[PDB]
């Protein structure tokens, strides 16, 4: 799935008040219970990456936010063989979760889709 | 998405200092007896009910339906099993 | 299936080669040998098995060497091409009651004796199963229970009518070691005769697997110093951040 | 004589004396029924065989190790 | 400890011999070893505990 | 440069053992791989060596088998060597695809890898399908009738093909010659095919437990996976030790040392335990053809996981739902393992059914839906 | 936190007699082991396996 | 009397029926049988009973 499937249908979601009511605490607590700000790490370090419009993406960040990430895999990285768990200011805290990545791979879609329609219109 | 030794295909890494000791000069089994307690015990406590639950479901599931099928092909279970058939 | 159509299941024996270091005891397989020869063999092949094969196992080379000598095996034609008879060698197999299936089935009212060289392992429940076949004919079979005719109860054969009749009482063999031969010490023997039969490796192979379980647990535990030595550099690495 | 007669006896008699007396009233009811007439033109005729299991296999749970002590 | 790691441990030709002499070793000395205990255990069963019937 | 550079033939041996980069987190359950390399080479040595001593022809192939056993020097060990390898193999196979499909291995851009794995399970199945009839026991001869008969149900051509490969009528001399050279030839086909899947994954690498790409962070494969794999080799070794010396014939069917007998049939003819799942699957569908395709299907079917996995993240280890998800997806493969051997009889006919709706609706429907609820629980969550 | 030249905490781990020959004769006794057991594992194995390939008892009767 | 004859593996058993054997079997109801069919179906020839001797 496309990040701009998620965000669309999330932003439906949060549209609706009886939806949200209901689907927002679900989210949290699956966040909660997911354990990656466990591991140091923040969402967006979780998105697969190994594509032609993620490459992009990532090559789009601003240089310190990609230092950043680099750090936060390698530390991550280096938890997950040690078998030993985030401590202290290591741990993600819900106001670090910034979705850094996000915005750029929006863009990215957004003219991949619009090649693609455009490729495949009719003059009419 | 692969390079190799000095090409990996790393995004630029800056700012990192990483330290380590030789393995003749560290103790290999430092720590050994609080990780095989107290770390094991953390990773399975978090990790138990996603094996206890679809294991103790199933096992259940298995262990009604051959204690059926026992009973159906005993004496006293002759005519439900004709029923069954 | 009903239970009966299964079998009763036999009991679990304590035979003395139950045991991660227990060999059979060869006292007892000589005298299994001795109730296969005097009661099975009338029925009952054991053509897997060579003269050579009981040597050093239940009997020493010039009792092997005196059964092989006392039968009569074809040889090769003579120089007229006509047949001729040998005495047996320790080479030769021991040779079966009957010459084809048609002649067992004739003389068993239809039913086969299988030949017992891999009985034991060629039925669930191995030694104990052969045990409690032979032990257990009830004099009377359970009320209800229809017999076809040439069959016997025994509820731990499938279906419950078997074609062999109970053959084991008490003294029908008598042992040349002394040891009373009542129906249950003959079941034993011949269980553990047989067993030995089907798996004459059993001793040297649960003994070399004694030693390989020594080497390979101590290669696991080296194993797991020479790991933990190797990867301490990678594990105790530590990181300092200064971001740019 | 043969350890097991004996062995097989007390157990019938001590441990496993429910199950002796299953069988028991088992064969009794068969029995009387084969007795009746019109059982050969029955539907369902009865055997013992599941009672005999079950004694059977508690006389082989409480003797078996018995029985090879004394082997 | 200098002199042991000087003479059988520094040059790999001489780790290497020692390994394969005390390999040597061992698997003639294990080999007696499980021979006798495996005799012990299993006493009286054997065929080597009743040949002299015989 | 360094002579295991420089020269072609060394390089490539180095690509793949010794510089090989490799993510630093790999946990235990990535050395399946190995002791699978491990299990095909045991396989190899022994099955060659069984190949020097063994009679293909059906009047010897049984007692082929017993000579081996009782004559050649080391034979039981061989013999047994070889047969509980054979489970072993499949214990490892299934390990290394329940990893491959909880750390999202399948996924791009490890598609090509993954494909050409489920050739090589294929390919497996069927190497041990023939060797298990060489033997020439009661349930090589059955399990070859019963197994091969599925062919009848090709439409048109069906039964033509099944005396097309048996070599006549029934299963019998002909079908035994044929499954010994073929048995011999399939290991060395599914050693290609194995090699092929790793050249493929070269070009990404290794997947990690995190699911990130380990870009950042590499070690060598030698020494630290070497020696990491040392570790499970012997673990290994040890549960072989206890089956071939001190249990050989646990894994085993008694019927098997009863020689084939076109007469009598075997109470229960049920195919070796690491088939039975797909035995199940095939049950559950009334129709002869039907339960062939459902069969297929339930190999072919991982052929898709790349496509109804919608996750935007690789693996589960951190999606709680997908990890309920996958425990039952697992527990129900083993049930249907276990209804493959049950007496077709109630109630274990329904159930057998329900499990294989399960086995399906995994992918089809569970694994889609809960992956695009995923998606937007970690998106909104992290808000 | 901020100086590299601070060497982060290795006290847990770093042995005090880490430059003695003493302490480096330990790992090679384990590691000399390993190699002893793995070498007559090895010979044992080889000699077992191959000997299937001596003439075997119906052949030597 | 019934033969037992081997053809491809599977047992055939040769029956030669008497005349009251062959009007036994005409007599049923082909109606009140899991498999209906009446002999003629099944034989070629009154007296030659042959089938493939395994229980369905
Ligand atoms: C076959 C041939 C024999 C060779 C043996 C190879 C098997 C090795 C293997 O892959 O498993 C070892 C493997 C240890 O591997 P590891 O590299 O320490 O951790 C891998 C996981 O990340 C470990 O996950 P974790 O860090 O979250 O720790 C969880 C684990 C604790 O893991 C251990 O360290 C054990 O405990 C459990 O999950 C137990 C389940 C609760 C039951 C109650 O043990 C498990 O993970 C068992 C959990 C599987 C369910
Ligand atoms: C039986 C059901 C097993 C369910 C497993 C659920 C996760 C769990 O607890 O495992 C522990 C671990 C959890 O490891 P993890 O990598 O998710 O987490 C490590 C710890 N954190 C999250 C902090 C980084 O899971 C594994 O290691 C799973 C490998 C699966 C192999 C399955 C083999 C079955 C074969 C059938 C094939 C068809
Ligand atoms: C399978 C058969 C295994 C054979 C190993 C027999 C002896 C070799 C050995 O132990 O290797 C130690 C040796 C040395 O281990 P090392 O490489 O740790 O030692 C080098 C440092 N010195 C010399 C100072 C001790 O390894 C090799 O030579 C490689 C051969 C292993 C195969
Ligand atoms: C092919 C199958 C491979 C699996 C091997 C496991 C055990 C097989 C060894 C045979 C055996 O019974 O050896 C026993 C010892 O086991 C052991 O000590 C062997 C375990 C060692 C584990 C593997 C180490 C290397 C083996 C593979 C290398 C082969 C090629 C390399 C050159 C005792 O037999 P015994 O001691 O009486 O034997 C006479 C020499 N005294
Ligand atoms: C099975 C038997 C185990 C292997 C026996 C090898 C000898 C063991 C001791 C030798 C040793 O430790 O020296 C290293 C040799 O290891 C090596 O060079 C090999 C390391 C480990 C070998 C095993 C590799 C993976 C095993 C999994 C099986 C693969 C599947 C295929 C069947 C040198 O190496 P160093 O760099 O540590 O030297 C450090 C400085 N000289
Ligand atoms: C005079 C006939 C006869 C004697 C004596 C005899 N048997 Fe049998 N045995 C048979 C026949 C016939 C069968 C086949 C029974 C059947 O399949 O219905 C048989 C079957 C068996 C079976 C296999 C039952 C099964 O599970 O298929 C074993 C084991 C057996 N015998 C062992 C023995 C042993 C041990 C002895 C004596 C120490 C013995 N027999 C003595 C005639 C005999
Ligand atoms: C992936 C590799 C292999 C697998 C999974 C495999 C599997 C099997 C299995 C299940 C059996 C039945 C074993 C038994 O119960 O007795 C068997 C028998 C046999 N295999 Fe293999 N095998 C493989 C490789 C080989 C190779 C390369 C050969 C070379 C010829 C071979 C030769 C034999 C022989 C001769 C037998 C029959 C004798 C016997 O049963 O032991 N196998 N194989
Ligand atoms: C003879 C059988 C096989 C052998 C020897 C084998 C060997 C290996 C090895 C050595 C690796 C790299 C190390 C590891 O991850 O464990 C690997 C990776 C892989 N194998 Fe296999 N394999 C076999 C069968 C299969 C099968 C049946 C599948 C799939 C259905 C499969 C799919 C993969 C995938 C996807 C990877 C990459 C996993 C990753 O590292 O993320 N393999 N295999
Ligand atoms: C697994 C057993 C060991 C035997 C090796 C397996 C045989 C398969 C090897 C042939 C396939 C060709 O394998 C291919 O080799 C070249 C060099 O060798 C590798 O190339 C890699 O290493 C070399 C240097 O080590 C670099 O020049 C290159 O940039 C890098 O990608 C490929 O990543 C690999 O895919
Ligand atoms: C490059 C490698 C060099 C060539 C390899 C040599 C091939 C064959 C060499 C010897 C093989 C037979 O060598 C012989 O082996 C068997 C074990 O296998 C030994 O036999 C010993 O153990 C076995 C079981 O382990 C017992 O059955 C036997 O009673 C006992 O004497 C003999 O004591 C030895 O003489």
């Amino acid at each position: 799935a496309s990040i701009t499937s998620v965000v669309k249908t999330s932003e439906l979601i949060l549209k609706s008040p009886l939806l949200s009511k209901i689907v927002v605490p679900l989210a949290k607590t699956y966040v909660k219970f997911s354990g990656y700000r466990q591991l140091g790490f923040k969402m967006n370090d979780l998105i697969i990456e190994e594509t032609p419009n993620m490459q992009l993406a990532l090559r789009r960040l601003p240089p310190t936010e990609s230092y950043d990430r680099v750090y936060r895999l390698i530390r991550a990285t280096q938890f997950s063989l040690s078998h030993k768990l985030a401590t202290g200011n290591d741990i993600t805290k819900p106001e670090e979760d910034d979705h850094y990545l996000i915005p750029y791979i929006l863009d990215v879609e957004a003219e991949a889709f619009e090649k693609d329609a455009l490729d495949n219109l009719e003059v009419v | 998405y692969m390079g190799w030794w000095g090409h990996m295909g790393s995004p630029p890494q800056k700012g990192i200092a990483g330290y380590t000791i030789s393995p003749f000069a560290a103790r290999p089994f430092a720590g050994v007896v609080h990780a095989a307690i107290f770390n094991t015990f953390r990773r399975t406590k978090n990790q138990a009910l996603f094996v206890i639950l679809p294991v103790s479901f199933f096992y259940y599931v298995w262990t009604q339906a051959s204690e059926k099928n026992e009973w159906l092909y005993t004496k006293a279970g002759r005519h439900e099993l004709a029923k069954a058939l | 299936m009903t239970a009966a159509e299964h079998g009763l299941h036999p009991a679990e024996y304590p035979w003395p080669q139950n045991g991660m270091l227990s060999t059979f005891d060869h006292a007892s397989l000589r005298r299994g040998y001795q109730v296969y020869k005097e009661v099975c063999a009338a029925c009952h092949s054991l053509d897997r098995i060579a003269w050579r094969n009981l040597v050093g196992v239940t009997h020493t080379t010039d009792e092997a060497k005196a059964f092989a000598e006392e039968l009569e095996y074809d040889d090769e034609p003579d120089d007229e091409g006509n047949p001729r008879k040998r005495p047996g060698k320790l080479a030769d197999y021991i040779p079966g009651p009957y010459p084809n299936e048609q002649a067992a089935r004739a003389a068993n009212q239809g039913a086969l004796p299988p030949d017992l060289s891999l009985i034991a392992k060629a039925r669930h429940g191995g030694a104990d199963y052969i045990f409690a076949l032979l032990t257990g004919y009830p004099d009377e079979p359970p009320a209800g229970v229809v017999l076809a005719p040439g069959m016997n109860y025994n509820p731990y054969f499938p279906g419950g009518g078997i074609g062999m009749a109970r053959t084991l009482f008490d003294g029908v063999v008598e042992y040349e070691d002394g040891t009373p031969a009542t129906t249950s010490q003959m079941a034993k023997d011949v269980a553990a005769f047989l067993t030995w039969a089907a798996e004459p490796e059993h001793d040297e192979r649960k003994k070399l697997g004694l030693k390989a379980i020594i080497v390979i647990s101590a290669m696991l535990g080296l194993s797991v110093y020479i790991k933990k030595f190797k990867w301490s550099p990678i594990k105790n690495r530590k990181f300092i951040y200064n971001p740019p | 004589p043969d350890p097991a007669i004996a062995l097989h006896e007390a157990a019938a008699e001590g441990p496993c004396h429910d199950f002796k007396h299953h069988f028991d009233e088992c064969v009794e009811r068969v029995t009387k029924a084969q007795e009746a007439e019109d059982y050969d033109h029955a539907e369902y005729k009865e055997d013992c065989v599941e009672e005999f299991f079950h004694l059977q296999h508690c006389i082989n749970d409480n003797t078996a190790d018995k029985l090879f002590r004394v082997l | 400890a200098t002199t042991f790691y000087n003479v059988f441990v520094k040059r790999n030709s001489a780790f290497v011999a020692t390994i394969l002499a005390s390999a040597f070793v061992f698997d003639m000395t294990f080999e007696t070893a499980i021979d006798n205990f495996w005799d012990r255990i299993n006493a009286g069963k054997q065929w080597k505990d009743i040949r002299h019937k015989y | 440069m360094a002579l295991r550079k420089k020269n072609s033939l060394l390089n490539m041996a180095n690509s793949y053992v010794l510089d090989s980069p490799q993510p630093s987190n790999l946990n235990y359950f990535w050395n399946f791989g190995s002791l699978l390399a491990l299990c095909l080479v045991i396989q190899l040595a022994t099955g060659i060596t069984l190949a020097m001593h063994y009679t293909s022809h059906a009047s010897l192939a049984f007692d082929s088998v017993e000579h081996i056993m009782r004559d050649v020097n080391f034979g039981w060990f061989i013999r047994y060597a070889h047969a509980n390898t054979a489970s072993f193999f499949f214990i490892c196979i299934y390990a290394h695809m329940g990893r491959n499909i909880y750390y999202g291995s399948y996924k791009t851009p490890r598609v090509l890898p993954w494909s050409i794995g489920v050739i090589i399970f294929l390919l497996l199945i069927i190497t041990a399908f023939m060797g298990y009839v060489l033997v020439f026991g009661q349930m090589s001869l059955w399990g070859a009738t019963v197994i091969c008969n599925l062919v009848s149900a090709i439409p048109w051509l069906g039964e033509d093909i099944v005396h097309f490969l048996w070599g006549g009528f029934s299963v019998g001399n002909p079908t035994l010659q044929r499954f010994f050279a073929l048995h011999y030839l399939m290991p060395f086909v599914l050693a290609v095919f194995a090699l092929l899947h790793l050249i493929a994954l070269h070009t990404a690498g290794s997947s990690n437990p995190l699911g990130i790409t380990s870009n950042v962070d590499k070690l060598s494969m030698h020494p630290y996976y070497s020696f990491k794999d040392l570790i499970t080799v012997f673990a290994f070794l040890l549960m072989f030790t206890l089956f071939v010396f001190f249990s050989p014939d646990k894994l085993g069917h008694p019927d098997n040392y009863i020689p084939a007998n076109p007469m009598v049939t075997p109470a229960s003819i049920v195919p070796e335990w690491y088939l039975l799942p797909f035995y199940a699957i095939l049950r559950a569908i009334p129709d002869k053809l039907g339960g062939v395709i459902a069969m297929v299907a339930a190999i072919l079917i991982l052929l898709i996981l790349p496509i109804v996995d919608r996750s935007i993240i690789r693996g589960n280890a951190f999606k709680p739902i997908s990890k309920l998800l996958f425990g039952f997806f697992i527990c129900n493969f083993l049930l249907l393992g276990v209804l493959g051997q049950v007496h077709i009889e109630p109630p274990f006919i329904v159930l057998g059914q329900i499990c294989t709706i399960f086995y399906f609706s995994y992918f089809l429907i569970l694994l889609p839906m809960v992956s695009t609820i995923e998606n937007i629980f970690f998106y909104i969550g992290s808000l | 936190g901020k100086s590299t030249y601070k060497i982060p905490d290795f006290t847990p781990y770093l042995k005090k007699d880490r430059n003695t020959d003493a302490n480096r004769l330990f790992s090679y006794f384990m590691i000399g082991s390993f190699g002893m057991l793995s070498a007559a594992g090895a010979k044992a194995t080889v000699q077992d396996f191959l000997s299937n390939m001596s003439a075997s008892a119906d052949v030597l009767a | 009397k019934n033969v037992i004859i081997k053809w491809r593996g599977k047992p055939i058993f040769i029956r030669h029926r008497t005349s009251e054997e062959i009007e036994e079997a005409n007599e049923v109801n082909v109606a009140t049988l899991r498999d209906p069919q009446t002999d003629d179906e099944r034989v070629q020839k009154p007296e030659w009973l042959v089938m493939i001797g395994v229980c369905t």
